[PDB]
């Protein structure tokens, strides 16, 4: 296969792409999901941004919830990336799942 | 080719793959195959004259 | 939101925890403040408010993870119900005890059974694990 | 016989019953093993929210559950084969007896030196004795001296049948126009129950089969009193 | 219009349609000869009288479960209706010759049925063992019926063995080799494969019987230079490829329900897959003569069948853990039909297991002819070949109705299923190791106990099975229209809605060859 | 016959490889498995001077002309029988 | 999978009467015979 | 003999919307009549057969 | 809102064991099944000869 | 208002798989252990004690006094 | 040509669902029920 920091860097590249659309936005996402591991949170920023550019909210938000499904019964996965985010967030305007309410059954 | 305006599309994505991804492709834009995206676009009609 | 059923050949909305871009919008017509509010999704997020943020995700969406990943009672009502059909089958055996068997061979009854285990005992039956070997035959009772 | 309750095997009377005991104890213990590892696999896959969709390899560990298997089916079949073997050794026998199924009862036949021959009918539900037992006693049993190599020989005069004594470790099927062979070998005295194994018809599951197994001394006087 | 559709058709999922609901018939009678059998069984002393009326219930019992039930649902029911659908084909290759397939079962049905009804019934055992089964021990008309019963069975699997060949191998899309389709079409081409080898050897079989009980021939009497043994050559040499020809769509359809709800696009392993059912249907043809370990065979022939028989266990073995392997990650659907799935796989390999000790001609000495040998069939066949039929049934009802069951009610049915034939069957394993015979109307009173609570059990699978009736009456009588069906990009068959329409596939799938 | 197996629907070299490696090979193993194990040195049979053996017509070409080509001590006799 | 409504819904009490109508078909039958087994077996 | 084919498949091509065993004329229909009427009163005799050998006539 | 699992979940549950275990309780002491079990500490063994 | 550790986000599934596949290895050598002691043993030991001063006219000769022979009363 | 769809590619009608349950109601049992009748035959013979 290839190294943990090969896989990474093609992955950002991917949704770093500047014209990527909303179709390429969705088959990476839903690509990813399917792999053993949680993405790092330089995937996840290239991901948020590339909702930016495509002006989709509501889709950066899922991202996040995805992020936290991944991690499965380990708590600590979520917190972590979403502190490694958090600038980012702050950037974009980007509220996490918890601070819209959507975190709750 | 088709002689309506869709028609199911089953894609190889890979050589020797056994899996074939299936799904309709629909007359207009272009249609990416849901695995490897490669492309398909759909030219409707005719066959008998 | 309304789905029909000839829309099979379209592509169409789900909720999955493995494909959490669903290939459609959860609602793709729009209503004239519906309309707004994606145009004001054009300029910066941190210009929308909390509850403007929430409709956005809901026009996308139908239900957020923690909704479509909720637990259920419905254990509660499957177990219950099997446990009432399992009992309703206990009444089918009492019928049939009570209508339809007659009564079991005189080899049942409790003298021929103490006088049938003497003899099982007097032709040592299983004597190495089985059935004698529990039996002392010295203290002429069974080991306790 | 079987005992109320019983879950395995009736106690071994001859030694190659004890040998079937110890091979069923060394594979039941790889069946319960492999059931119950599959069980536990299957709990330990539905037991996490943890997920990996994509494509999985195969060709590595199939390498794994295909040698496994096969090892542990020649652990099997090792001892399977020995006792399997065993059984067909070359043993000479001090006696000979025939049995000839019927049509709801068993003939026994000694005639090695004297023309000694009867039939075997179930007792009767009805004309059982106190202590006896409901579809297992015969009028006549086959008495046999204990400690001693026997050969028995199987066949029918009507449909198919089939000899058989669990506590010996025997079952030979009857067959019209056939001499089937096994040979039998108590290590006891006692009485030893068998029932016919082959659906014969309406009586199938009322013609047993019952062992009297004595001292050569007195196999020899009932021998001569039954003439 | 009614006539035309229904008794002329030419359309492969009416057609699935006719054996789907033959096979829910037949497995009523089933059921009912199976609660008789544990009726007589259930108390010490006798119910309904000697052993012949007893056995003629057991061969029934045998004959429709096997014949009526499994075959028609699995073969001619989900093979009709998916097979084609799998592999984008417009029909079966040939549709006419498919309605005589389905059309010849009634009759067959009509003739089991009128053996029991003349004479004496026929109370052989499912095997139908000369000389029992002669005209001395069994004169009259019974067998004989029994016998034409069994032919008509016969043509109508190997005209529908040819039809699903020629099928799977002449009609899938160009592009598509035969390594790209289904696991379920592969288990279907390769039953097909075994039917068409050993139904023509058992139709030779039983013709002799005919002849011997008919023209004075007298190839199993030894008067005229006859063994009976050779019938049961030629009775297993059939026999044997039956028990896999009732297991494989079974396999096949669970494949696809554990990739399904596992929310998988694959099943794990595919090219093993194909190489554990083939490896399957071959060995299958040279371990026979496990059931004629007690005949009097030379012990290195049954040295042989011992080795030659276990050896099906790396197979089946690949399949279990490629199962597994495909749970593995999942995101796991706790449907109806998942929970059938995960009961097959389980119970499945217990009944696997006690085949491989039975496989060992010693052991197989004390253990043939008793109930441990019925413990294990059970455990096959009324949970294995049973669970996967239910799976399949609730998974593909949708489909082929259009209306979703009650899932709830479904895990219900599943439930009481489940506790009822372990309890009928577990304890049949006690009675096998103690020395219980089978096709015994009564047992010497020691197998009390567990004969008791093994025809307990059967009453509470009758009571799923009656509750199953409720289900898809409920389901018809409520309505709820199939929407949305997810992962059809890997399962072709749901692409053309719920149900699909009468004709399909009338303009072919697009497959590139690249 | 037709085997028990299936494809058919076109024999290539994938077809080939497939019952090369799932079906040949594997009886190959089998095969070296019963073989290397029902092996073991036979207990050689008491030697008796047949006539219609061990024939000498005319010597070898080879050797002192009285052994065979590939003479075994252990299991092949001479005229005059076992070796030393 | 998704569905829409019921388009003819069964209340509880039909089903129970479905239910109901459901295992006495099979149980009503079969309990006669049973029933009527000694006056068959010698008559 | 002369190559009549042509003729033959003028008429089994007619659009006359007629299935294949009904498409070359009446006697198609009287055929059909008369197997079909063979196949369901002998199947009705061989019920009455069955009701027939299912007793005893001691 | 509350399904019928939340609304009869719990009823539904109680009262099925409940109603499961009473009457399985009662066929199995109650009318008259011989069990048969084993003799091994419960028979006194009585002279037969 | 400390930070958190980055904890491991790879191969959590395959990780936890391979953990459990070693321990139920562990566990079935333990069954084994204790199947070939309260099950093996046991029977090779009862067949083993009872046989080793065993008499079989003794036995004999209780069961005739005992009555059940058809042929030594 | 014929009807489509749900309830319609069924030889059997779902338009009224207690004439359809009267209808899975012979069908169903008329299976389950022939090997008692076939029993009862059996025995009222001899
Ligand atoms: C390290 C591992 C430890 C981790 C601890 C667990 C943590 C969980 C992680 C967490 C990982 C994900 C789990 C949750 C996912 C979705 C939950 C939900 O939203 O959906 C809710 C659903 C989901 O259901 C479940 O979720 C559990 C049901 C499991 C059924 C398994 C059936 C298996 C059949 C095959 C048998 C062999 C294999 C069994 C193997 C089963 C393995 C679980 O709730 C139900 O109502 C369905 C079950 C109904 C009834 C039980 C089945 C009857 C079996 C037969 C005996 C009946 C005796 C009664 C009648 C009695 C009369 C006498
Ligand atoms: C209803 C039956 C009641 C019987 C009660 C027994 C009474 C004990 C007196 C307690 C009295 C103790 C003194 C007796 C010792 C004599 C030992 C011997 O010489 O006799 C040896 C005999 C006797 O057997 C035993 O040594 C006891 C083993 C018992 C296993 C019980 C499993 C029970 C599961 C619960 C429901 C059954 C269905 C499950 C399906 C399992 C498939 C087999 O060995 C056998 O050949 C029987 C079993 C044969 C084949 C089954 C193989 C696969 C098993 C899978 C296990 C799954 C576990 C997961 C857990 C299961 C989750 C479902
Ligand atoms: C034997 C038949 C019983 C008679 C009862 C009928 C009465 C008619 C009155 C008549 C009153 C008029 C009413 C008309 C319309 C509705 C009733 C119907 O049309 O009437 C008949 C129809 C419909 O069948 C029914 O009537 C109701 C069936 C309901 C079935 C629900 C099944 C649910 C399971 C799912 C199946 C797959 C579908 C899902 C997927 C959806 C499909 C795509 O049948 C058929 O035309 C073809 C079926 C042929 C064979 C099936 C098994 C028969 C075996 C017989 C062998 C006997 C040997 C001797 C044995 C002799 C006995 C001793
Ligand atoms: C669905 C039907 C079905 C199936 C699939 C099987 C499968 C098997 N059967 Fe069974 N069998 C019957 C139906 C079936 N059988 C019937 C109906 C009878 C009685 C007929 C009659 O007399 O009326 C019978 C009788 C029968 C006998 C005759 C017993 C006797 O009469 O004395 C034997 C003998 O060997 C046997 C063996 C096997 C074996 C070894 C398998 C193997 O295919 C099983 C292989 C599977 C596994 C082993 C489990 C999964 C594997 C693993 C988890 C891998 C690891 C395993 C090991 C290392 C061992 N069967
Ligand atoms: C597929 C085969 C099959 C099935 C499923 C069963 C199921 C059952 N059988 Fe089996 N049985 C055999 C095949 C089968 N049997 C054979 C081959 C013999 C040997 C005959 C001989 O010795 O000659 C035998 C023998 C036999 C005996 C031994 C008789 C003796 O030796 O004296 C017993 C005893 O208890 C018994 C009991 C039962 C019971 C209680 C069930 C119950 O589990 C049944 C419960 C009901 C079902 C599981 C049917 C449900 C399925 C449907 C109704 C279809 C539904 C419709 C759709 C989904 C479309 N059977
Ligand atoms: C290893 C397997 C492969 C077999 C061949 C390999 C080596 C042997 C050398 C040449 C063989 C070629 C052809 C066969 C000719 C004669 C039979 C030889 C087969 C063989 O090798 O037989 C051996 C005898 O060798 C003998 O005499 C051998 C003596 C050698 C003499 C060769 C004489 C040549 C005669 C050739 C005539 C050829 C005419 C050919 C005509 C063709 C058409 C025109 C058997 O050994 P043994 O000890 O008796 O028994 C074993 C006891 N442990
Ligand atoms: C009776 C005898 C039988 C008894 C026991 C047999 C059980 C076997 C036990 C352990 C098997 C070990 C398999 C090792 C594979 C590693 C798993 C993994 O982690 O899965 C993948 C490997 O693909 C791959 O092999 C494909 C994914 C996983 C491959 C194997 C998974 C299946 C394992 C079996 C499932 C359980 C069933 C067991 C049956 C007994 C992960 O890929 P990468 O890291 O490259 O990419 C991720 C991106 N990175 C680079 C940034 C991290
Ligand atoms: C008395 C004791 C038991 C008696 C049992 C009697 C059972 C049935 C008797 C009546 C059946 C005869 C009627 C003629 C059957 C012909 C089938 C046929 O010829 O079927 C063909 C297919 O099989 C092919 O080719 C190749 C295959 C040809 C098969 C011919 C059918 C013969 C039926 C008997 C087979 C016995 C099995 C042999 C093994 C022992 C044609 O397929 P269709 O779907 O029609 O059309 C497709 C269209 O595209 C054609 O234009
Ligand atoms: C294995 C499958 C079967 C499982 C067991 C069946 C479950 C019970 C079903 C009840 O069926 C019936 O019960 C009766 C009694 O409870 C009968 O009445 C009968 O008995 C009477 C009352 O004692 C009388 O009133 C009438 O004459 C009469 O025929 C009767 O005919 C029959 O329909
Ligand atoms: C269409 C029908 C087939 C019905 C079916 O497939 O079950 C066929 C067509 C023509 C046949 C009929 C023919 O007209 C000949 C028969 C004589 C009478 O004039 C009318 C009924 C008569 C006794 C037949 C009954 C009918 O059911 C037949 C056998
Ligand atoms: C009439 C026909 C010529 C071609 C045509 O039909 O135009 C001829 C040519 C060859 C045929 C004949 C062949 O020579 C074979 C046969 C030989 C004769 O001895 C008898 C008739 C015989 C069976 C044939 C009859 C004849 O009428 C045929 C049919
Ligand atoms: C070569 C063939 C197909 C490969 C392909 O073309 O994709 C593959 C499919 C299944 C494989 C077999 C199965 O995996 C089972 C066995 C597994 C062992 O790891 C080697 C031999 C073994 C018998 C395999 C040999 C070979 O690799 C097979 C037969
Ligand atoms: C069982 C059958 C005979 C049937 C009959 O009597 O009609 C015979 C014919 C040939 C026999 C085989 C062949 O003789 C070759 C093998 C010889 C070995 O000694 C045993 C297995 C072995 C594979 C045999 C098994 C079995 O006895 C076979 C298959
Ligand atoms: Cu004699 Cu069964
Ligand atoms: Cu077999
Ligand atoms: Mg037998
Ligand atoms: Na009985
Ligand atoms: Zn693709």
């Amino acid at each position: 296969h290839e190294t943990d920091e090969e896989f990474d860097a093609r992955w950002v590249t991917y949704f770093n792409k500047p014209d990527i659309d909303a179709w390429e936005l969705r088959k990476g996402m839903n690509t990813l999901v399917g792999y053993d591991l949680v993405p790092e949170p330089k995937i996840i920023d290239a991901a948020l941004r590339a909702c930016r550019r495509l002006n989709d909210f509501a889709s950066a938000v899922r991202i996040l919830e995805v992020v936290k499904d991944k991690a499965g019964p380990h708590k600590e996965i979520y917190p972590y990336v979403i502190q490694e985010l958090r600038p980012t967030l702050n950037e974009l305007g980007i509220s996490t799942p918890e601070e819209l309410g959507l975190d709750k059954v | 080719p088709s002689i309506t305006n869709k028609r199911i599309v089953g894609c190889i994505c890979e050589e020797d793959n056994s899996t074939v991804i299936w799904f309709w492709l629909h007359k207009g834009e272009a249609q990416r195959c849901p695995s490897c995206g490669t492309h398909y676009k759909l030219v409707p009609h005719q066959l008998a004259h | 939101s309304v789905v029909k059923s000839e829309d099979y050949a379209l592509p169409s909305y789900v909720d999955r925890r493995d494909y959490p871009l669903p290939d459609v919008a959860h609602v793709k017509n729009l209503s004239a403040s519906q309309k707004a509010l994606k145009e004001k999704e054009k300029a910066s997020w941190s210009s929308l408010s909390i509850d403007e943020k929430v409709e956005l995700y809901r026009l996308k969406f139908k239900e957020s993870f923690a909704e479509m990943n909720r637990s259920t009672n419905e254990w509660k009502t499957v177990v219950g119900a099997a446990m009432f059909f399992i009992g309703f089958t206990a009444l089918l055996l009492i019928w049939e005890k009570h209508y339809v068997y007659g009564p079991i061979p005189h080899t049942f009854e409790e003298e021929w059974v103490a006088k049938q285990t003497k003899r099982m005992l007097d032709m040592k039956v299983a004597p190495i694990q089985g059935f004698s070997a529990k039996w002392d035959y010295d203290k002429n009772e069974w080991k306790k | 016989m079987a005992y109320p309750m019983q879950l395995g095997f009736q106690d071994a009377t001859s030694p190659i019953m004890e040998e079937l005991l110890h091979f069923h104890d060394h594979t039941l213990m790889i069946v319960f093993l492999i059931s119950s590892l599959v069980l536990y696999i299957i709990s330990l896959m539905l037991t996490t929210k943890l997920t990996h969709t994509s494509t999985m390899d195969a060709q590595e560990v199939e390498t794994i559950w295909t040698i496994l298997p096969a090892i542990i089916l020649i652990l099997i079949a090792l001892p399977s084969l020995r006792i399997l073997y065993m059984m067909d050794e070359i043993n000479n026998p001090s006696l000979t007896v025939k049995t000839m199924g019927h049509q709801w009862y068993w003939s026994y036949e000694y005639t090695d030196y004297e023309d000694l021959s009867f039939d075997s009918y179930m007792i009767p539900t009805s004309e059982l004795k106190p202590g006896e037992l409901r579809l297992l006693e015969v009028d006549n049993r086959v008495v046999l001296p204990m400690e001693m190599t026997i050969r028995m020989l199987v066949s029918s005069e009507d449909v198919l049948h089939s000899w058989a004594v669990p506590s010996l470790g025997l079952k030979t099927d009857a067959i019209p126009g056939r001499l089937n062979q096994t040979t039998l070998m108590s290590s006891r005295p006692g009485l030893y129950y068998g029932q016919c194994s082959e659906i014969c018809g309406s009586n199938h599951s009322f013609m047993p089969i019952v062992l009297e197994l004595v001292p050569l001394k007195y196999f020899e006087k009932w021998s001569a009193s039954m003439l | 219009m009614f006539i035309n559709r229904w008794l002329f058709s030419t359309n492969h999922k009416d057609i699935g349609t006719l054996y789907l609901l033959f096979g829910a018939w037949a497995g009523m009678v089933g059921t009912a000869l199976s609660l008789l059998i544990r009726a007589e069984l259930g108390q010490p002393g006798t119910l309904l009288g000697d052993d012949q009326i007893y056995n003629v219930v057991v061969t029934a019992h045998a004959f429709v479960m096997i014949f009526f039930m499994v075959m028609p649902i699995m073969i001619g029911g989900f093979g009709n209706w998916l097979v084609p659908l799998m592999i984008g084909a417009p029909d079966m290759a040939f549709p006419r010759m498919n309605n005589m397939s389905f059309w010849l079962l009634p009759p067959s049905f009509l003739l089991l049925l009128a053996s029991s009804m003349v004479e004496a019934g026929a109370g052989t055992g499912w095997t139908v063992y000369p000389p029992l089964a002669g005209n001395l021990a069994h004169a009259g008309a019974s067998v004989d019926l029994t016998i034409f019963s069994l032919h008509l069975a016969g043509v109508s699997s190997i005209l529908g063995a040819i039809n699903f060949i020629t099928t799977i191998i002449n009609m899938k899309p160009p592009a598509m080799s035969q390594y790209q389709t289904p696991l379920f079409v592969w288990s279907v081409m390769i039953t097909a494969v075994l039917l068409l080898l050993s139904l023509p050897v058992l139709a030779a079989g039983i013709t002799m019987l005919l002849t011997d009980r008919n023209l004075n021939t007298t190839f199993f009497d030894p008067a005229g230079g006859g063994d009976p043994i050779l019938y049961q050559h030629l009775f297993w040499f059939f026999g044997h490829p039956e028990v896999y020809i009732l297991i494989l769509p079974g396999f096949g359809m669970i494949s696809h329900i554990v990739t399904y709800y596992s929310g998988k696009k694959e099943p794990f392993g595919y090219m093993g897959m194909v190489w554990a059912m083939m490896s399957i249907g071959f060995l299958g043809f040279i371990v026979w003569a496990h059931h004629m370990f007690t005949v009097g065979m030379d012990v290195d022939t049954r040295a042989y069948f011992t080795s030659a028989t276990m050896i099906i266990a790396i197979p089946t073995g690949v399949k279990v853990f490629s199962w597994l392997a495909t749970l593995h990650g999942g995101n796991i659907k706790w449907s109806p039909a998942m929970m059938w799935a995960l009961g097959f796989i389980f119970l499945f390999t217990v009944g696997g297991l006690t085949g491989i000790v039975l496989a060992n001609s010693s052991l197989d000495i004390v253990l043939h002819d008793t109930y441990y040998v019925v413990a294990h069939f059970h455990y096959v066949l009324s949970m294995g070949a049973v669970f996967a039929i239910m799976g399949g049934f609730v998974h593909w009802f949708p489909l082929f109705s259009g209306y979703t069951l009650n899932d709830t009610w479904a895990k219900i049915h599943f439930a009481i299923m489940f506790v009822g034939v372990n309890m009928t069957f577990f304890p049949q394993h006690f009675l096998g190791l103690s020395g219980m015979p089978r096709r015994y109307s009564d047992y010497p009173d020691a197998y009390t106990m567990w004969n008791t609570i093994s025809s307990m059990g059967s009453f509470i699978s009758l009571t799923a099975v009656m509750l199953m009736v409720f289900i898809i009456w409920e389901a018809f009588a409520s309505k709820r229209e199939v929407l949305t069906v997810d992962l059809t990009t890997t399962n072709l068959e749901w692409l053309n809605g719920c149900p699909p329409p009468y004709h399909t596939f009338e303009e072919p799938t697009y497959v590139n060859l690249k | 016959a037709s085997a028990a197996k299936g494809d058919h629907g076109g024999t290539g070299a994938r077809t080939w490889r497939f019952l090369t490696f799932g079906l040949a090979l594997p009886s190959v193993a089998l095969c070296t498995l019963n073989s290397w194990l029902h092996s073991g040195h036979r207990e050689r049979p008491a030697f008796i001077p047949y006539h219609h053996l061990r024939i000498r017509t005319k010597p070898f070409s080879w050797g002192d002309g009285n052994h065979t080509f590939f003479h075994n001590p252990r299991v092949n006799p001479l005229p005059t029988g076992y070796e030393k | 999978i998704t569905a829409k409504p019921a388009k003819t819904p069964t209340s509880p009490k039909e089903q129970a009467i479905g239910l109901s109508v459901t295992f006495l078909s099979f149980l009503l039958p079969a309990g006669w015979v049973l029933y009527h087994l000694d006056n068959y077996k010698k008559s | 003999f002369e190559n009549r084919v042509a003729e033959k498949q003028k008429l089994f091509q007619e659009d006359n919307g007629l299935p294949v065993h009904l498409k070359g004329g009446a006697t198609d229909n009287i055929l059909y009549r008369v197997t079909m009427t063979l196949c369901l009163g002998g199947t009705l005799y061989s019920l009455y057969c069955l009701g027939w050998a299912s007793f005893p006539h001691k | 809102a509350p399904d019928f699992h939340d609304k009869y979940g719990n009823a539904v549950l109680a009262s099925g064991a409940t109603f499961c275990v009473a009457v399985w309780v009662y066929m199995a002491t109650q009318i008259g099944i011989e069990w048969n079990p084993s003799p091994v500490g419960r028979v006194t063994p009585k002279e037969w000869r | 208002s400390t930070a958190l550790a980055k904890p491991q986000m790879r191969g959590l599934l395959a990780r936890r798989l391979r953990f459990h596949i070693v321990g139920a290895f562990m566990v079935s050598l333990g069954f084994a252990t204790f199947y070939k002691f309260a099950v093996a043993e046991k029977r090779k030991k009862a067949y083993a004690d009872f046989y080793r001063n065993y008499d079989s006219m003794k036995d004999f000769e209780e069961m005739r006094k005992a009555g059940i022979f058809q042929s030594a009363k | 040509h014929y009807e489509e769809g749900p309830g319609k590619n069924i030889p059997f009608s779902v338009e009224n669902k207690w004439r359809l349950l009267a209808m899975m109601t012979l069908f169903f049992g008329s299976g389950f029920a022939a090997p008692f009748f076939i029993v009862r035959h059996q025995l009222l013979k001899k």
